[PDB]
């Protein structure tokens, strides 16, 4: 149900470390015996970088603000560069959403 | 005899304008130039090949 890609189930590393952690204090505290912190990759960045580029797209075709940029050491090339392989980087993480095609049951037929 | 005098002229000149110009400011200009020419600015090129 917490959805995941079907061809990683080895999808977790994983550490144990035996020193609790310490509050900075600067209120009341909880007395703490053992904690969790993770790092996760996943297509929700994605919908976070669908907007971003898109106001990448309306900021460019405006030409607001590239004269601050350039004028201080840049070409406006550079800005279309930077946004292609951001469309590049938009492909990339749908390709690792595509539920893949089996493989499974395709042959040659015999020689004779 | 026939007695002295008795005749004056009147000391009399007219009065009247000539070439007073109507130099008042009241059509002072007529020059002109337009308030810059029409562009587009608000779309990129999309030149990705």
């Amino acid at each position: 149900s917490i959805q995941f890609v079907d061809w990683c189930p080895t999808g977790f590393k994983v550490g144990i470390n035996y020193q609790p952690p310490t509050v900075v204090p600067g209120g009341d505290l909880a007395k703490v015996q053992r904690a969790v912190c993770m790092l996760s990759n996943t297509t929700a960045i994605a919908e976070a970088w669908a907007r971003l580029d898109h106001k990448f797209d309306l900021m460019y075709a405006k030409r607001a603000f590239v004269h601050w940029y350039v004028g201080e050491g840049m070409e406006e090339g550079e800005f279309s560069e930077a946004r292609e392989d951001m469309a590049a980087l938009e492909k990339d993480y749908e390709e690792v959403g595509v539920d893949s095609v089996e493989g499974e049951g395709e042959e040659e037929g015999e020689e004779y | 005899h026939v007695p002295g005098g008795g005749s004056v002229q009147i000391v009399y000149k007219p009065v009247d304008l000539s070439k007073v110009t109507s130099k008042c400011g009241s059509l002072g200009n007529i020059h002109h130039k337009p308030g810059g020419g029409q562009v587009e600015v608000k779309s990129e090129k999309l030149d990705f090949k």
